[PDB]
């Protein structure tokens, strides 16, 4: 199972079979054959496997990371704090990458699910993809292969300086 | 360098200040490496005189590694003493002249400015 909220799916509406001709379609017969010959043995084997699982149950946990001070409250050339800030920034970088991957999965799933009318029915997914791509590009792009927290901070400082200059020239 | 330091009491291998330092252990890795140097010397001495290199003259190899360990231990004692002297003199000069070594502020990265050069 997964989470229906972070991986949404619109409600399904299957129309009822209302045949017109008297010829029996082979799809129903092959579906019955698949349900008899294939589905029941696989279900029985999986039920036996789950019964064997239920005797010995053990848990694995999601690792929780507490918050450490970031690079903006680290002194210059003091490794014992910029180290922790750097690793926290790397973990946040990976989390952001997987967030963009989740949004890409949402967009592709919407495009394939909605069929030939995908241009109108998936505007929200496209706008969320555009917003998250703009945020990712403004946050992490053009850092280089040797990226660090200091390079991202310098890029952000340049961005706010340019924004302040632009809003000063317009007022 | 420290020649004037070796001016009042010259030609001393280990002065009276060298005894306040902890002596190196007998299981020092450098001492083991010098013993291995002595073993290699014994092997070469057996080899260059057409002797069986792993059997001939075990007493010779034992004296080789023993003399090597002896000289290496004393040289390591002198090296540790000299490095302690260097550190002590440096710290004494730093303490003696506070105006020549003034403390500098540690500005956080929220205040300092770094230029960003994009890679593209
Ligand atoms: C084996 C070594 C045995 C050494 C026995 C003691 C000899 C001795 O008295 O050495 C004194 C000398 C340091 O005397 P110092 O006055 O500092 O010399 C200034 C040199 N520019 O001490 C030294 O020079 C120590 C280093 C000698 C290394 C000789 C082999 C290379």
């Amino acid at each position: 199972s997964w989470d229906k909220d972070v991986y949404p799916e619109p409600p399904r509406r299957t129309p009822a079979p209302s045949p017109q001709t008297s010829l029996p379609n082979p799809i129903t017969y092959l579906t019955k054959a698949f349900d008899l010959l294939v589905d029941r043995p696989v279900t029985l084997v999986r039920e036996f496997i789950e019964r064997q699982h239920a005797k010995n149950k053990y848990y694995y946990y999601h690792r929780e990371f507490r918050r450490v001070p970031d690079i903006t409250e680290c002194h210059e050339k003091d490794v014992l704090c910029m180290f922790e800030a750097e690793m926290q920034w790397k973990r946040d970088y990976k989390v952001d990458q997987e967030i963009v991957n989740i949004i890409q999965e949402r967009l592709k799933a919407c495009q394939q699910r909605e069929g030939e009318s995908h241009r109108q029915n998936c505007a929200k997914e496209l706008q969320q993809f555009t917003q998250v791509v703009k945020a990712y590009q403004d946050r992490y792009h053009d850092l280089g292969a040797h990226y660090s927290a200091r390079k991202c901070l310098a890029k952000q400082k340049q961005r706010m300086l340019a924004e302040r200059k632009a809003t000063k020239e317009a007022a | 360098m420290m020649t004037g330091r070796q001016a009042r009491a010259p030609l001393q291998f280990l002065p009276d200040e060298a005894r306040s330092l902890p002596p190196p252990k007998l299981t020092d890795p450098r001492l083991a490496y010098i013993g291995f140097l002595g073993y290699c010397s014994g092997l070469i001495d057996n080899a260059i005189r057409r002797r069986p290199v792993l059997s001939a003259g075990l007493h010779r190899q034992f004296l080789y590694i023993t003399s090597f360990v002896f000289v290496g231990y004393y040289l390591l004692k002198r090296q540790d003493y000299m490095y302690a002297v260097r550190d002590h003199d440096m710290f004494s000069y730093i303490k003696s002249h506070p105006e020549d070594f003034p403390e500098k502020d540690k500005k956080t990265y929220r205040e300092v400015f770094e230029e960003f050069h994009p890679v593209r």
